[PDB]
């Protein structure tokens, strides 16, 4: 009755649970307690999920279905709710707040007016019955609230321009987005909701402080909790409009910041020049000034020290107080290092780390002035030192403090900078500061240049932080184009704000050219500053951006930073260069940076450890081996840096931890006394460089490590809690776990690897061979650190190449400037959105895909320090801390190093995933999954009988080792054969089971049971391993499992084992046995459904048999016109429920053709768990045939975007839907490929991650001897139509053999890209002689040579190019026919001039060349006078060509490619010949303007008339009509399957279904079904459009025409009417 | 054609000069911790996997142009480079100066390999 | 009037402003139009078609490309910018565009620093034309600078 106390609580919940409602300024009760309202229906939706799996579901089974159904409801409500009342909310503020906006917008006003009545009195009627069931159901709410969020979003797209006019009042709204901004304005009373947008706005302002009432700006927070107390407050009562309160807010930010310099400087001044620093006075005075202050005040100290002793100096030889200020630097630096030797508050820490940064600098500085015996102020060795002069007597406290270097000089900005950690001052960021300084001084930009890695970004933002600006940093790419890079130079002049535009070579060479304009305009204006005639009451400066006069501070500045040794990006144009000062930043001062950095943090061997780290660094780059994923740069030594401080902080927590309960002698310095600071050092080493080591470098590492850190070990901590919670994780998802040498112990070291890098990078990246475990790495480490931390864990997956890198970040509209998110915006906003309590929960953004530097490089920005997505509409996305950005890759062959250097690296070998653990994964499932417990009981007993062949150096690991040393027509990798294996045994267990139900009485026995398991076994082996291999190498494999294995084998002395199959009743039983020698009925000879079963055939049928009943996804590969289709489509005949669709791959083939595919045949519906694409029709699995898999274009980067879209649909079982970034799950989908062998042109081998998931079976040409059982078979059946010919019927299928493999021979595709002959040309041959043969009583012998020979020069002359190749076949055809017809009349049969017609009689019966010429030129004259009075000449070689196109126009899908010089007549004799056959002449009327549309509107015509009218069609296209690449990629459809999926839509299609029922209401079928009536329209199409595409002649285009249109090569016939002889 | 009896003497010269062995040196307890050793176990590991792709490249251009194995898209590659005279992008594996020609980088990559064999002789005979 | 090519605004801006100029005798300077190639073949056409003022002249700045279309080129007069020749040419270039009255002001020893740098410019200039001896690299040392 537990179950029942479970329902029984579950209605209580719901019976008296009541919308908790809160009023909201007198106009409604709107609804808080979102986060109790979900967590409570997750709750309850889990347990009724819960329950079912207990047995006693099935009393309470409909209970709880109800329940189920509600609780779903109540989710489906509330969630759409919640967004509505969150957008009512700004956008009522904003259209009540704003009277202008009402004249403005009047029709988006009164539009939002009636949206908020229905709002209000949905509202009223929520108060009056405040109970969840209730407001479930009210009527239609469900609906009210789709359409309230669908109006309210359209309210919200409306207001764009109105929120670029309240951008001007305050310029800080340039850097956020609409959305936000609309927040911004519309929640203008509600000032809790404005604090998530303060650290878009400014730089280091993360919150204001307000009073009880909230009425009162006190003052501004960091996001550290720096505290900045304004000296007048700001009230918000007395200046209520969100700009100008705002803008008090940012200018008493700036006045309260100088004010508090001032006192600063009057405290610091007593420390300076002092004999002695009591450290409690001046730990003092560090805690109650700033972070920024208490620098700058040491700086204007010092400053103003070196000073006073320059001047006391002017003499000469006077004394050196020089020393004094170096005296003062040492005491105060000792005190700053004693202080740090010990614990401290976080935020004094980090203080007193930037007062050792500043002062060793000082140190440093003050000792080269010593050293240089300088003795005069005005000496440059002092004036190139930024120095820091501040006047107390200067009336504006903004004009204080002036920073001067060399002779630039700059007002500090008073810019809440925060606490910002702060670079080493090293020589290279000294020669940096001068430069840009200089840059600054002359209205220049700045342009630091160099390899990835050297501090080109954060020293310009570090000379930003020194001058106090607000330093803004873009991620530039190809989308900043000129309009976005204006409109933020618009926001950075108005604010006074430096942009730093980093990766700036990345913009189109176009585009810098453009924007060097509105470079130049406003530096122009800043010189307009400087110019000292100019007062500053007077007009402002301004400067012309985007056509609008634009107000410019002075304090706002440019920066560009860019690697000009990157390949591929844009040189800058000179115009552009000499608007900016570059300087090469290339080798950064480690040794300087590292001794710093361990001096700040405490560690008392400071230059110890640095002479040491820096080195072994240098070691690693070249001692250890050369990997794409290896780093060992600056950004790897900084990580090594920060980690040794973090490292050595919890060793002292943990010493005192254990001294707590360990007597009571805590005495801190001693502590730091006996620390091992070179053990803290290596482990930071070890948990950063090992995880990215490949197996023998590991050992070389240690190696250097002992060689540099003699004596010192590294023990990793013994993670008791996290290995516990992995084995239980592993043992729920049927993982092998293992500690250290252990089975599994690899893998499970990289997943705590994988751990250590989740607690110190933002970013990091698995990488390995497709199936090293990586993606179970991550998703185990995932769901166990729920576990053990009680964080939920969400992981997005997201296939960045199987999507444009529009839809992967976003496009910003060229007209109106709208931006719309990508799928990693949308996924990264809304997790700071946090709508659903997304910041509370483990967040892992899983890149599973190719890197190329076109789209990773676009996250240089959120992989570095600055974590931020910065976007062309200048709005910058800050990375939670909740978030982790992780890349699941195979390799990094095309990564940069700017990204390699970004990342941790986690490296995964093949050895980590050994193969005893995949074959314990599938055994673990087989015993516990059913895969239908009568079946599991069936899979247990087999998976016993199994055992033993996979066990390490079993069976299975033999065949694996010995398979990969053979050929295979694809790349082999382990775990496509061990899928395919996996999935064939699969079917053996339902074969046992298909036997039970076949015999109810007597079910399999475990002999029998044991009997079968074993050869199926053998036989899965085989096709799993060898399948994708020739016949030599499916043999090789035979004997190799013969001599190892113990399975009894067939005892036949020659015959290969894969010519046996596995009776059900565990016996070997031949091929042969299932191939009879069939008699072909003789109205189906060579029809497109008759398979002759051969030995290869019902081989292959058995295996795509398993492969689709499990629906595995399978290619099928093999030369073109090997029988690929016909075996896919002879298997699905034996395979009900299943609908096959084609698809015809092309170089151009993008996803969007499998999205046309779904649109059509599949639905998405929209499910509780999410959008789900399932086949229209219900119960069917539905096919995706492709074939021609492997030509859709390769980047330059190695990626088929259709391939990974495929991947992504295979192994994640679904998509991302791009319209609204929603993952869509496939349902009752699968997937088959056919390809031709990658090494074939135009061909690129597939990716071995898709290849893991896609079993591949070869496909071959039959041999001689299966090519005389097929055509013998079909001349038998023909050869009955004359019965006085039936003796002829092995002598015409021996020629029709031996010219076909001469032919085969003589011309390959070496010579010419079209000389592929398959036995298509045999399945044509013999059509071809039944064609001529139906109408005849009877024949003599010669008669049939006569038709023999002539398909035989229709076959394989007419596409030939020259003559000698021509006359060899014409010389071989009267060969091979007297080989194998002797006694016959050669002159009567094999006359030259064989020519057959049906025009002078009834019958296709052969015609004399000169009544052929008559009855042409009879109708030629006709053809003058109706259709085209262009007079022609008739040579003989234009009646063959007439003939020729006759033929194909009488056929169904009869196809055309006249290949030929222009004016030789093939369009005139193509309508010629289209008249007299009855059909229409279509031409598409192309001029300058025609476009795609323009085709596709076309395109419907045609298939209008002949699918909906019966027209017969002769479409007439020529090479020059293809006016673009998008052209041909409909036609390689329609030509193929007579269809193009995506042609029609919306209305198009609505009124060709009109016209389709029209249309079958006159042919008499009986048809209502929209699939009913599509597949009739195709049908029509099929049998009555005629294509006819005419070409020039050209090696290079004929070549390249296969790859873009392979149709045109296999679906039409082709004639080289060349030029005239 | 004229060009592939000319490729193929220039294929079987080239696989007279470049030299046709390159043993690994034998990792030894030892032998980790001697820099030398370290830096020589790289140009030997890097060096003799460059050593065998080349020769199997141009071991199957004299077969192709013998007429006895299938011209394939990687063969067809290689081959137009070789008449070229361009060095091929997958043999170029260390730093060569810029507009180097392919004769002259055979030339080069068989002294190289011709060092590097007698660095691995020194090592398996005497040690490291 | 000063424009850049590579915006489609500059586009509309380069037309608007040649057909205000060709009426005016106003100058009009394109930069970079080696940018866009196709654009450049439509502005020789529209040149081909016009009597503009006496006065006017149309400037166009592009890099030596291939791209530049031919018809272009014939129709317009080419100059070529490059390293000057020698020593002697180029300080001869550097004199002449440094305006007399910027060397000649107040303190007399300007003259001398002026033709120190002239000299040091040209210096560094030519060992560009040595790629390898005169500099590790070719630096664009230029008139920025
Ligand atoms: N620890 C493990 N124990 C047992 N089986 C495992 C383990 N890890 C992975 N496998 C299995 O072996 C295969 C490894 O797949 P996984 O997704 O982990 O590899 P991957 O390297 O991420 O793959 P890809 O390169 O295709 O992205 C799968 O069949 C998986 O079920
Ligand atoms: N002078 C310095 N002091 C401290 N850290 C530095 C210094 N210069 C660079 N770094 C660090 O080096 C890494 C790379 O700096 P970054 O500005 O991103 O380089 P770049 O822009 O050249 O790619 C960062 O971790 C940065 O903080
Ligand atoms: N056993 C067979 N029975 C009937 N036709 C066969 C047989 N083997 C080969 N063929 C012929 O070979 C051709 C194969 O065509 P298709 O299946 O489209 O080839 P692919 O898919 O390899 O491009 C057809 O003309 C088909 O009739
Ligand atoms: N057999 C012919 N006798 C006379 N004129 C011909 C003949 N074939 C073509 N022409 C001329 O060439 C023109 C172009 O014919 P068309 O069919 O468009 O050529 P193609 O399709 O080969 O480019 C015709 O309009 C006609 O003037
Ligand atoms: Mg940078
Ligand atoms: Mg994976």
């Amino acid at each position: 009755m537990a179950l029942e106390e479970f329902l029984k609580q579950i209605r209580e919940v719901w019976n008296t649970y009541e919308l908790d409602l809160v009023n909201y300024q007198n106009k409604c009760r709107l609804i808080r307690g979102w986060d109790d309202l979900f967590n409570k229906v997750k709750e309850h939706i889990n347990s009724v999920s819960a329950m079912k799996l207990s047995p006693y579901y099935k009393v309470f089974e409909e209970d709880a279905l109800s329940w189920e159904d509600k609780l779903n409801r109540i989710m489906a409500l509330f969630d759409v709710w919640i967004d509505v009342q969150r957008r009512w909310v700004y956008l009522e503020g904003i259209f009540t707040g704003s009277a202008d906006i009402k004249h403005l917008l009047p029709v988006e006003t009164q539009r939002f007016q009636s949206i908020s009545t229905e709002f209000l009195a949905l509202m009223k009627k929520v108060s009056k019955s405040p109970l969840v069931m209730d407001v479930l159901n009210i009527q239609g709410v469900q609906r009210s609230l789709e359409r309230l969020a669908d109006l309210l979003g359209k309210i919200q797209k409306a207001l764009g321009e109105y929120l670029e006019r309240e951008r001007s009042s305050f310029p800080r709204f340039y850097f956020v987005g609409d959305e936000d901004l609309l927040e911004i304005i519309g929640n203008s009373k509600n000032v809790a909701k404005l604090q998530k947008h303060f650290k878009k706005m400014f730089a280091g302002v993360s919150s204001i402080i307000l009073n009880e009432d909230n009425s009162v700006v006190l003052g501004i927070s960091s996001r550290e909790g720096e505290e900045v107390m304004f000296k007048t407050p700001v009230s918000i009562t007395e200046h209520p409009k969100i700009n100008e309160w705002l803008t008090l807010v940012e200018k008493e930010m700036r006045v309260t910041l100088a004010k508090l310099l001032a006192e600063s400087v009057t405290e610091v001044e007593i420390f300076g020049k002092a004999t002695s620093i009591d450290p409690n006075t001046y730990i003092t005075w560090i805690d109650k000034y700033q972070a920024q202050l208490v620098v700058l005040s040491a700086q204007i100290a010092w400053s103003e020290n070196v000073e006073t002793a320059l001047s006391s100096m002017g003499g000469g030889g006077d004394a050196a107080p020089l020393h004094s200020v170096l005296s003062n630097v040492e005491v105060t630096l000792n005190v700053l290092a004693d202080s740090v030797l010990m614990e401290q508050p976080p935020l004094r820490r980090r203080k007193l780390e930037h007062l050792i940064t500043e002062l060793v600098h000082q140190r440093d500085v003050t000792r080269s002035l010593i050293k240089s015996k300088i003795d005069n102020a005005k000496s440059f060795e002092w004036l190139s030192q930024m120095r820091f002069y501040f006047d107390p007597k200067q009336t504006d406290v903004l004009q204080q403090l002036s920073i001067q270097m060399a002779n630039a000089k700059f007002n500090y900005g008073f810019e809440y900078l925060g606490v910002q950690d702060k670079l080493v001052q090293t020589p290279l960021t000294d020669r940096c500061y001068l430069t840009m300084t200089q840059a600054l001084e002359a209205r220049l930009g700045g342009s630091p240049f160099g390899p990835a890695g050297t501090g080109k970004t954060e020293s310009v933002k570090a000379l930003g932080h020194q001058l106090g600006r607000f330093v803004l940093v873009f991620n530039c790419d190809e989308t900043f184009d000129f309009q976005a890079m204006g409109r933020i130079f618009v926001g950075l002049c108005q604010v006074g704000a430096w942009g730093c535009f980093d990766e700036f070579n990345r913009l189109e060479e176009r585009m810098l050219s453009a924007v060097s304009q509105q470079v130049q305009c406003i530096q122009e204006a800043l010189r307009e500053h400087s110019n000292p005639n100019y007062d500053k009451t007077s007009a402002p400066i301004t400067c012309e951006l985007l056509n609008k006069q634009v107000k410019v501070s002075p304090d706002m500045a440019i920066f560009i930073t860019m690697n000009p040794g990157y390949a591929g990006r844009s040189n800058l144009p000179d115009n552009l260069k000499k608007l900016f000062r570059s300087l090469a930043m290339t080798k950064p001062d480690r040794q300087l940076i590292a001794q710093v950095m361990l001096y700040s943090q405490g560690f008392r061997t400071a230059e110890v450890l640095a002479n040491k780290i820096v080195p072994f660094f240098k070691l690693c780059d070249e001692q250890l081996s050369s990997q794409s994923h290896y780093d060992f740069g600056l950004r790897a030594l900084k990580s090594v840096l920060v980690s040794a401080g973090n490292v050595k902080r919890e060793r002292i927590q943990k010493i005192k931890r254990e001294k707590e309960e360990r007597g009571e002698a805590v005495d801190e310095g001693e502590i730091a006394e006996n620390l091992p600071e070179q053990e803290i050092l290596i482990q930071s080493v070890c948990e950063t460089m090992v995880p990215k080591l490949v197996a023998e470098d590991i050992p070389l590492l240690f190696s250097l490590l002992s060689d540099v850190f003699p004596g010192v070990q590294y023990h990793r901590g013994e993670m008791t809690a996290l290995r516990e919670e992995l084995k239980k994780v592993c043992q729920e998802m049927y993982l092998t776990y293992g500690d250290g040498e252990e089975v599994g112990g690899m893998w499970v070291e990289k997943v705590l690897q994988l751990y250590q890098i989740t607690q110190i990078n933002h970013g990091l990246m698995m990488v390995g061979p497709s199936g090293s475990g990586k993606s179970m790495a991550w998703r185990v480490l995932l769901k166990a650190l729920e576990r053990l931390e009680g964080v939920e864990g969400v992981a997005h997956i997201i296939d960045p190449k199987a999507i444009s890198k529009d839809h992967l970040y976003g496009t910003l509209d060229p007209n109106t400037r709208e931006w719309t998110d990508g799928l990693f915006t949308h996924v990264l906003r809304k997790i700071i959105d946090s709508v659903r309590g997304e910041l509370q929960k483990r967040q892992w953004i899983v890149f599973d895909g190719d890197v190329d530097p076109e789209w990773v490089e676009n996250l240089n920005s959120v992989l570095d320090d600055n974590k931020l997505l910065t976007l062309p509409n200048g709005e910058r996305l800050s990375l939670p801390p909740n978030v982790r950005i992780m890349f699941e890759v195979q390799d990094l062959k095309y990564a940069t190093l700017a990204t390699v250097s970004r990342c941790g690296m986690v490296w995964f070998s093949e050895d980590v995933l050994s193969t005893d653990m995949i074959f314990n994964n599938f055994l673990a499932r087989l015993r516990s999954i059913p895969l239908d417990s009568p079946m599991l009981q069936i899979q247990r007993d087999a998976a016993t009988i199994m055992q033993p062949y996979f066990t390490s150096n079993g069976l299975v690991t033999k065949a694996l080792e010995h398979a990969f040393q053979l050929e295979h027509i694809m790349d082999l990798t382990r775990l496509r054969c061990l899928g395919s294996l996996f999935s064939m045994l699969h079917q053996a267990c339902r074969n046992v089971a298909q036997y039970n139900a076949n015999h109810p009485d007597f079910p399999m026995q475990i002999e029998q049971l044991e009997r079968y398991i074993q050869r199926y076994l053998v036989y899965a082996i085989l096709w799993s391993l060898s399948g994708d291999s020739r016949l030599k190498m499916r043999a090789e494999l035979g004997e190799y499992i013969r001599r190892i294995t113990t399975v009894p084998l067939p005892t036949a002395p020659n015959i290969p084992i894969i010519d046996y199959e596995v009776s059900i009743s565990g016996e070997w039983s031949p091929w042969q046995a299932k191939v009879p020698q069939i008699e072909v009925e003789t109205h189906k000879v060579a029809a497109p459904d008759v398979v002759v079963p051969t030995l290869d055939t019902v081989r292959h049928e058995a295996l795509l048999y398993t492969w689709l009943a499990e629906h595995k996804p399978l290619v099928l590969c093999g030369p073109p016109g090997s029988g690929k289709t016909m075996t896919l489509f002879s298997a699905l005949r034996a395979l009900p429920d299943m609908e096959v669709v084609g698809l015809n791959f092309s170089s151009a083939t993008t996803p969007e053709l499998l999205l046309k595919t779904f649109d059509h045949y599949c639905e998405y519906r929209r499910t509780p768990n999410g959008v789900v694409l399932a086949p229209v029709q219900l119960g069917k699995w539905l096919v995706l045939f492709c074939d021609e898999i492997n030509l859709p274009d390769m980047d330059k980067y190695g990626t088929q975007r259709v391939i990974s879209f495929i991947r992504q649909m295979v192994e994640h079982g679904g998509f991302y839907r791009t319209s609204d970034q929603t993952w869509v799950k496939l349902e009752r989908i699968q997937f088959v490929g056919a390809c031709n062998p990658p090494t074939d042109p135009g061909r690129k081998p597939l990716s071995h991650r898709f290849l893991r998931h896609v079993p591949v079976v070869y496909v071959d040409y039959p041999g001689p001897a299966s090519l005389t059982q097929i055509y013998g078979t079909f001349n038998r059946a023909m050869l009955r139509l004359i019965p006085s010919l039936r003796t002829y019927a092995e002598p015409l299928t021996a020629a029709m053999v031996e010219f076909y493999t001469m032919s085969q021979e003589r011309f390959t595709q070496d010579t010419q890209p079209h000389y592929i002959y398959s036995p298509r040309e045999m399945t044509r041959w013999v059509r071809g002689i039944f064609e001529a043969l139906r109408p005849l009583e009877t024949l003599p012998v010669e008669g049939l040579i006569r038709i023999w020979a002539h398909e035989a020069l229709r076959l394989f002359q007419d596409r030939l190019v020259e003559d000698e190749e021509r006359r060899w076949t014409d010389e071989n055809i009267d060969t091979v026919a007297l080989k194998h017809f002797p006694n016959i009349d050669r002159e009567k049969a094999m006359s030259r001039p064989i020519l057959y017609s049906n025009w002078l009689s009834k019958d296709y019966i052969p015609v004399d060349q000169e009544e052929l010429r008559d009855y042409v030129k009879a109708r030629l004259k006709v053809f003058y006078e109706e259709e085209l009075d262009v007079p022609l000449v008739l040579f003989n070689e234009v009646l063959d060509h007439v003939l020729r196109i006759d033929r194909i126009f009488r056929q169904p899908q009869g196809h055309l490619l006249l290949i030929g010089v222009s004016g030789a007549g093939k369009t005139t004799l193509s309508r010629f010949v289209a008249w007299m056959n009855g059909l229409s002449v279509y031409q598409i009327k192309v001029h300058r303007k025609y476009t795609g549309e323009d085709f596709d509107e076309d395109l419907r015509t045609v298939l209008r008339r002949s699918g909906c009218k019966n027209e017969k069609i002769a479409f007439i296209m020529d090479e020059s009509n293809v006016l673009d690449s998008g052209f041909l990629e409909r036609m390689n459809t329609l030509l193929a399957n007579g269809e193009v999926p995506g042609l029609f839509e919306g209305d198009e299609y609505a009124t060709l279904m009109t016209q389709c029922k029209e249309g079958a209401q006159k042919e008499g079928l009986m048809l209502d079904s929209h699939e009913e009536l599509y597949k009739w329209f195709t049908s029509q199409v099929i049998r009555n459009l005629h294509v006819v595409f005419t070409m020039n002649p050209s090696s290079e285009g004929l070549k390249d025409r296969a790859a873009t249109s392979p149709a045109l090569f296999n679906r039409c016939v082709l004639n080289w009417f060349g030029d005239w002889s | 054609p004229a060009w592939m009896r000319t490729l193929h003497t220039t294929a079987s010269n080239w696989l007279h000069l470049i030299p046709q062995t390159l043993s690994h040196l034998k990792r030894t307890v030892e032998n980790i911790k001697d820099p030398l050793f370290r830096f020589f176990e790289r140009e030997v590991k890097m060096g003799a996997k460059l050593l065998q792709d080349v020769r199997q490249d141009l071991a199957d251009v004299v077969q192709v142009c013998e007429g006895k194995k299938k011209q394939t898209n990687y063969l067809r590659t290689l081959i137009n480079e070789l008449v070229k005279g361009i060095l091929p992008r997958s043999w170029s594996h260390y730093t060569v100066p810029a507009g180097m020609t392919v004769i002259q980088w055979v030339s080069d990559f068989s002294e190289r390999i011709k060092q590097l064999q007698n660095i691995s002789l020194a090592a398996a005979s005497g040690g490291a | 009037t000063s424009i850049a090519i590579g915006s489609a605004e500059g586009f509309n801006q380069a037309d608007k402003a040649i057909n205000t100029a060709v009426k005016s005798g106003r100058w009009v300077m394109l930069k970079n139009v080696h940018l866009a190639p196709g654009w450049l073949m439509q502005l020789e056409k529209k040149l081909h078609s016009l009597q503009p003022h006496a006065c006017f002249r149309l400037f166009l700045t592009m890099e030596i490309n291939p791209k530049v279309p031919v018809n272009l080129l014939r129709a317009g007069r080419i100059f070529v910018f490059e390293p000057p020749p020698g020593v002697k040419a180029n300080m001869l270039r550097t004199f002449s565009s440094i305006p007399v009255s910027r060397i000649c002001k107040s303190p007399n020893e300007r003259a001398r620093l002026y033709f120190l740098l002239a000299w040091f410019h040209a210096i560094i200039q030519e060992r560009l034309r040595y790629a390898p001896l005169g500099w590790s690299k070719k630096y664009e040392f230029g008139e920025s600078d």
